[PDB]
């Protein structure tokens, strides 16, 4: 960072010149200053400085992402407004400027790499750049779509998953480092119970054993947690039934309950006296609630069988206003 | 209603309404005027439909209006007829809506539970609805009757 | 949700009334309008992308927001605002068909001021953007259906 | 939840005191009452559907509530109301066996008033229904059991109101 | 308690208590008076049980009461005896409850973590509980001792 | 409260826009309707006592409500019910002049359900009374005025139910 | 507006609108169209009214646009003119409403407190409004001017 | 309210313990800080109007809030916001003298979030204003005083958010 | 969350200004401190269990809290308290690396007061424990690191109190 600061300082003082040469070059196809008009020219001047100011920031930051997010959509925005080529030609000048300012090859190179990111998006088509997913809903909760650059700006989400591996034996065996296996389990425990249950030093013995071996899935593990004695009494038993279904939303699906009709459907599940079940595993009741959530397509699709549920949040999946 | 259903599917998909979906809406709005007339006819004949259906039901099921039976006594018999009237009103609502959803929310969800607490026999109620259908069909023209029949059938199926 | 047909139904069931002519009149009215509302909706869907872009230009673009230290500033921020303008359009179209305002507030208006205040988004600007969408929409739609289409836009504006 | 036996234990545990004769006497009192309670619970479970029916007949049905524009109008709402009645009955039975009102507070009572107010369910009518159930239950269980049963019903009523 | 456990299972299932569950409650209430006497006996002998068990433990484990060991010194030895007393009180509570749950909440959850911070050896604590069991068994009659033993064994298992 | 004129003003004020022709047209629309509204209001004020009398006769009185055990039994309760009816009428008249339903929400509708539930007043019967008043009012005001009057009455009814 | 004011007085008295009150409402609705024209005139001349009034104010009060004064500097002078524009917009709203209440809620409550924090002199603001009145009066016809004057006077009185 | 000296006393009183050297040391620590705090408080009181002005200039004014459709638009709303700012400043000064955050909890912090949510006042903007006040205050009080002043400002901010 | 470097960047970005040398110097200052911070963090991680043990010994244990009727009485509560202590330590270490107090506000400080009040956990005792941890940490990290470590510990303490 310290030398990166020095690199930034050098770039800062020569920045106005660096911009000028890129601008003089373009002001491929060459476009005259006058036909563009002052405002469009003024914008173009601003834009050059804009790329450069982010570059300085990106140096200090030491991440491609800051430049990455802004450049993506920008290329789409530009086109009717601007020639794609002129923007490119500009960096040709500024990378040459960059090489001149910093005599250390590496110092010029890193500065080049930031400028490379900006260019690489511009080079990539509007189509080549990918639109971010849109969270889907059934008959309630309208479907919301999130922009990708928004998703990129947001800090990456750590996903804990353990995948069952087929064997020659035909009994699944799962390969992970000693720390790595059990880390998924550590986070699962933590998501469902909302705190890590090791500091209390109880956890279902047989649950986790089966997932370590890999025969019952992580999806089936989180199922086993909800049904577990630990999960009630910690949750369920201290709350009224209407509050339990709201917490059970948060930890099992990562969203809050989104509509009146769903909190009603779920309230009837937990309320309903069980149909008598042959499985000694107690029939429905609150267990029904937990089933209905894991068995839900929304659950299975977003998380899949391997992933442990994660909390969807501002960064991911948009998040609704109502 | 038809329109609500279409909008809801679009919103789930997070898309503007498809041409095909739009076409169905167009068809529905054209049908509506005919539907309104069918509904109007049944409303005017409502009093007689209920009366005729009631008599048929009581002939079909002597037991319900018998000392053991739930319907027995003037108060109880009135309530049974009131129920028939309710279902007829729901059917009219359905015809204008073009969907069973209006009917379904008001009358078909929790119906089993309500009647079981009351101890009213569900099959008898179904027979009454069938009876009402027959009376209604006679007053309606054939094509009109077919439209009305669908809604009547749904009710019978639901109970 | 609730649309003009089901609204009339819902008021009648709470009273326990069978449908009266007064009610039948309101229902007829919807069916007359409906045919062109379907036409107007299709127009808005085709030209949506254009409609948004024109609207942004009239108000959102070339504002303090675009300048640094405003919400529009950045590509990321710019993209988000456009999504919000696309949201406002789909709903208003959904509201145009159906013919009941409520679809709007269940899906849009409820909670919006609270999110916007939390995010820092300026409410007034969005209101201006909605009013812009209204003028563009009206031209594409044509004069007869414009009165219809303007209502749903105005509801959104006063909600915010 | 908590039960009478555990309640005594918990009171002693906070004091840190070993169980003493006075404490033992309270436990002994519970043990004698226990047999009666078990019999009462079985009676209630068997007659639960009827109890609800009778109570509804006494207070809820044949009223403005059931008439259009009333809270219990429409099948869906009617079914909801009888479901709530069943909840109250089941929890009261649990409380009677336990010999402690705590479970009612932890599950039924907490947040119900607020929920009902948002919903626009009428609390006083609900309380009326609970009182009606109590009266019906009293008959079936018989006098000794009735006194025990009544306190839990009254506890629910007081909480809601 | 037994009863609490039964109620909780029923509530999870959202059902009234099963006949079998009810029967177990009946058995428990009958057993209770005998259980109360067993608990009373141990309470009276509590002071001596702790003292005797302590001595046995220290003989079994010289190290714990050694300069290196945690128990060493008067203050520390008192604390070790206080812990033994605590566990005995918990056992009495368990016998009257008819379940280990009361014991479990107060003493067995997070016990490992607490002792690890203290650096007290968990196995030595277990030995102390075993020692207490032997003393308690001698004072109790055979059938009473078996009942008491179960609770003592649970504690030993937990640590 | 809000009125049509103020509603237009407020919408412009949040925009910060000076009043424009389109806005003026909306105001102009209201001004034409205004004369009719004033005539309707005067009719209602003069016939208010009778309107209440007729509506009560149609729904409330000669019924179980008035009979002992009914909500409107006893002079005090009877007087309260007719006072409530008058409130609804007066506020609806205010709303009709205003051309906005907001006043009903701000004064009448807010907390009414909860108040009634505590009091034990039957909401559905009250709604019935409001509907009856609407019918009587419709006659007196005449057809053009009736449409305008009806919407406010219906708004009250929907709120309560 | 006039109507809001009348309703509010009636509600306080807990009475239906008086005939006299109703008559005033009738007069107001007739006057409204004329009022709209008066407002329209001022809106069109708004830019010039503000400019002329500003100049007059600055001549009347050299101090405000002086290094000590609040108004001094381009940014500050713009803000002072913006304020004058705001008050003019409020006046137009008032004329159409037929009451000062719309004006009052947006501009006259808490005005003292706001300006005191800003340190803007209240009397100078009043002079600016007076100046705007004179310009506005000239463009308006005499009877129109009198109507407009009342609203302008109220503002001056309020500050 | 409570202060530092009383907080120590209260902790000892619940224990029933006489004051001990460890307790005395905490009291002694406060006494040294005291003189600085008194000077800071006098500075803040004299410059209070300006502090608010500067903080508003930094965050609140020249913003969307002040522009039409913003929360602080209209004189009434503007005046309200500056009144709130004054409250925060006065209470923070009290807290700084006291050496305890409790007064903020008892007076300012309790129910503020709920009030703001009903009003529709934006919490984040308010927090921004508080932070701005802190910065201005920091300058005037000087560095030693600033550290002490900052904690109370941060406490207010954390409570609101 | 936010870090020192990003905080400076964000302030400059809203201004639109390229980074000033004075700003750069602050960033440079952070970069030098970062090496020392990393060493401190490694020390804390290795000695974390002991740090907690020592701090508990200083404040929490041999106290009324651990005695029956005290908040930390029972194994479950004891374990909870030491878990909380570990949280504070881990987050303070994170804050020290970050060079910014914000993470503490975002994760630890937000909702803590409310949680504690519902639980009935005593804040002052918790604060005491945090201060004790700070003292132990100070020793292990050594003087240069201690100053940096102390500020985050103090920040936590001020938030809780
Ligand atoms: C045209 C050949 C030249 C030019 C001028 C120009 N720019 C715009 C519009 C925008 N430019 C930006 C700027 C940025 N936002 C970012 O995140 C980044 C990356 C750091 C930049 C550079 C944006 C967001 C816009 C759109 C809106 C706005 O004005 O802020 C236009 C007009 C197009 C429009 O209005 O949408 C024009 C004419 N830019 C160049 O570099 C070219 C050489
Ligand atoms: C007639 C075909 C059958 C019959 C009817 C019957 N019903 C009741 C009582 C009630 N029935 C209803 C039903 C409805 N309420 C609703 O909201 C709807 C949907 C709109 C329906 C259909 C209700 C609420 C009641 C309860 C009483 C009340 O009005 O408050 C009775 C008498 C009840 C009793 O057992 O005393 C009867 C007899 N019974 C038959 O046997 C016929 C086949
Ligand atoms: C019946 C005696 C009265 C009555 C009941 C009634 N309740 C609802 C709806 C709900 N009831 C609850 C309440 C609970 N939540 C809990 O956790 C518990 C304890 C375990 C209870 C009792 C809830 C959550 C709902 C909402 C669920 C849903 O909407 O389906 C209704 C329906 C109201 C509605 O608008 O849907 C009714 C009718 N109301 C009466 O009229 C009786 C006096
Ligand atoms: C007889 C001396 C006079 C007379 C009486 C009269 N009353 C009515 C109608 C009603 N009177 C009551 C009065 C009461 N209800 C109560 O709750 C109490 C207190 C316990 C009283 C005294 C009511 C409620 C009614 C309304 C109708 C109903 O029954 O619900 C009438 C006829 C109705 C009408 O006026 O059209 C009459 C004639 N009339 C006289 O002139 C005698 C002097
Ligand atoms: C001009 C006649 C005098 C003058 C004006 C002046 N005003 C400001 C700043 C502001 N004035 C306002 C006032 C309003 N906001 C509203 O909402 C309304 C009613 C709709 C009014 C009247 C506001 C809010 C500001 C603050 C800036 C902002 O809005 O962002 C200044 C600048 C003050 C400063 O130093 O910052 C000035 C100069 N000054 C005089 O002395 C003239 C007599
Ligand atoms: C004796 C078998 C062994 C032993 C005992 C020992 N314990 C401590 C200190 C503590 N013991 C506890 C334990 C409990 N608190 C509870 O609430 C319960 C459940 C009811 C228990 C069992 C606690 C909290 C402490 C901390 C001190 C305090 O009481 O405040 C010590 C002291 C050592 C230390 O403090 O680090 C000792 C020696 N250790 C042995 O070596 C024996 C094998
Ligand atoms: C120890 C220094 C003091 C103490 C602690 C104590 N805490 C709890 C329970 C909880 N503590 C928390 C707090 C956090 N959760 C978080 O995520 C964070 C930030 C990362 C914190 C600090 C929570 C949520 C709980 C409840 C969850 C749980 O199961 O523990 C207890 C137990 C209280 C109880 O009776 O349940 C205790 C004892 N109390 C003291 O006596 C010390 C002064
Ligand atoms: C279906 C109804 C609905 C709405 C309306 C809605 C609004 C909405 N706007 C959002 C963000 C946002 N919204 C805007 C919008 C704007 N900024 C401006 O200055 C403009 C005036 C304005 C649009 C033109 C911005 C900039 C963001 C990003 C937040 C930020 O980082 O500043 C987000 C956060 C979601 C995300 O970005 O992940 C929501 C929830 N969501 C919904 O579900």
């Amino acid at each position: 960072g310290q030398r990166r600061i020095a690199i930034v300082a050098k770039l800062t003082e020569n920045a106005e010149m660096i911009v000028s040469r890129a601008a003089n070059r373009i002001f491929f196809e060459p476009i005259n200053i006058a036909r563009y008009g002052p405002e469009r020219m003024q914008k173009s001047i601003r834009d050059l400085d804009w790329f450069l100011r982010y570059t300085t920031y990106a140096i200090l930051a030491g991440d491609p992402s800051i430049l990455e997010a802004n450049c993506l959509g920008l290329r789409e925005i530009l086109e009717k407004s601007c020639s794609i080529s002129a923007t490119i030609v500009a960096l040709l000048e500024m990378r040459k400027n960059a090489a001149r300012l910093f005599k250390d090859e590496a110092d010029s190179k890193l500065v080049s790499s930031y400028i490379s990111v900006v260019i690489r998006a511009l080079d990539a088509d509007r189509s080549d750049a990918p639109a971010d997913i849109v969270r889907p809903s059934s008959e309630d909760r309208p479907g919301l779509t999130l922009p990708y650059i928004y998703k990129l700006s947001a800090d990456s989400l750590t996903t804990f998953k353990m995948t069952a591996i087929y064997g020659a034996d035909g009994r699944p065996k799962v390969n992970l480092s000693s720390d790595e296996k059990e880390r998924v389990v550590r986070a699962a425990y933590r998501q469902v119970f909302e705190r890590d249950l090791k500091a209390y030093g109880q956890s279902v013995s047989e649950a986790e054993s089966k997932v370590k071996n890999g025969e019952i899935s992580v999806r089936e593990f989180v199922r086993r947690l909800g049904k577990s004695e630990l999960y009630r009494r910690e949750f369920y038993q201290p709350f009224i039934n209407s509050r339990v279904l709201e917490l059970a939303f948060k930890h099992f699906l990562g969203r809050a309950p989104e509509s009146r009709a769903e909190v009603q459907k779920y309230f009837s599940i937990i309320s309903s006296p069980i149909v008598r079940g042959q499985s000694s595993m107690p029939s429905g009741g609150l267990y029904a609630l937990i089933d209905a959530l894991i068995d839900s397509e929304e659950y299975t699709s977003i998380f899949g069988e391997d992933t442990v549920p994660y909390l969807r949040n501002l960064g991911v999946e948009a998040q609704p206003s109502w | 209603s038809v329109l609500t259903k279409a909008i809801v599917n679009a919103d789930a998909e997070a898309r503007y309404l498809s041409p095909g979906e739009l076409d169905r809406i167009k068809s529905f709005v054209a049908s509506g005027e005919r539907r309104l007339r069918i509904a109007q006819t049944l409303t005017e004949a409502r009093e007689r439909i209920v009366k005729q259906a009631g008599d048929q039901l009581f002939q079909k099921r002597p037991d319900v209006v018998s000392p053991g039976g739930n319907a027995y006594g003037e108060k109880m018999t009135a309530l049974c007829l009131r129920d028939l009237d309710y279902y007829l009103r729901l059917v009219t609502y359905g015809i204008v809506a073009g969907d069973v959803t209006p009917i379904e929310e008001i009358g078909i969800i929790g119906v089993k539970e309500m009647y079981n607490s009351l101890q009213t026999p569900i099959p008898a109620v179904a027979e009454g609805v069938r009876a009402m259908k027959n009376v209604a069909t006679s007053l309606l023209s054939g094509d009109d009757a077919a439209e009305a029949g669908f809604y009547f059938d749904y009710l019978v199926g639901a109970m | 949700m609730k649309d003009a047909i089901s609204t009339v139904i819902a008021k009648y069931d709470s009273q326990g009334k069978y449908f009266d002519n007064a009610a039948v009149d309101q229902l007829k009215a919807y069916f007359a309008t409906g045919e062109l509302r379907v036409r107007s909706a299709a127009a808005i869907s085709a030209n949506a992308q254009s409609i948004i872009k024109e609207a942004t230009a009239k108000a959102l673009l070339y504002s303090s927001l675009t300048r640094t230290g405003g919400n529009m500033y950045y590509a990321r921020r710019f993209a988000a605002c456009i999504r919000d303008m696309e949201y406002f359009l789909r709903y208003a179209t959904f509201a145009m068909v159906a013919g009941d305002t409520s679809l709007l507030d269940e899906y849009v208006l409820n909670g919006l001021k609270e999110t916007y205040t939390s995010l820092g988004v300026p409410i007034d600007a969005t209101v201006k953007g909605i009013n812009a969408l209204r003028e563009v929409v009206a031209s594409v739609v044509g004069p007869e259906a414009a009165g219809e289409a303007s209502k749903y836009f105005d509801h959104l504006a006063k909600g915010l | 939840m908590q039960d009478a036996i555990t309640a005594v234990i918990n009171n002693y545990d906070v004091q840190g005191k070993y169980l003493d004769g006075a404490a033992l006497d309270k436990l002994k009192a519970y043990f004698t009452t226990g047999a009666v309670r078990v019999r009462a619970a079985a009676v209630i479970s068997s007659n639960a559907t009827t109890i609800i029916k009778e109570a509804a007949a006494k207070a809820l049905i044949y009223s403005d509530l059931t008439r259009p524009g009333g809270n219990m109008y429409t099948t869906r709402r009617y079914a909801a109301c009888i479901r709530d009645m069943d909840y109250f009955l089941r929890y009261a039975t649990y409380a009677m066996l336990a010999g402690d009102p705590s479970i009612l507070d932890e599950r039924v009572l907490n947040g119900l008033k607020e929920t009902y107010n948002s919903l626009g369910v009428p609390i006083a009518a609900t309380v009326g229904g609970i009182q009606a159930m109590k009266e019906v239950v009293g008959g079936l269980v018989g006098p000794d059991a009735a006194k025990e049963a009544s306190i839990y019903f009254d506890y629910l009523s007081s909480g809601l109101s």
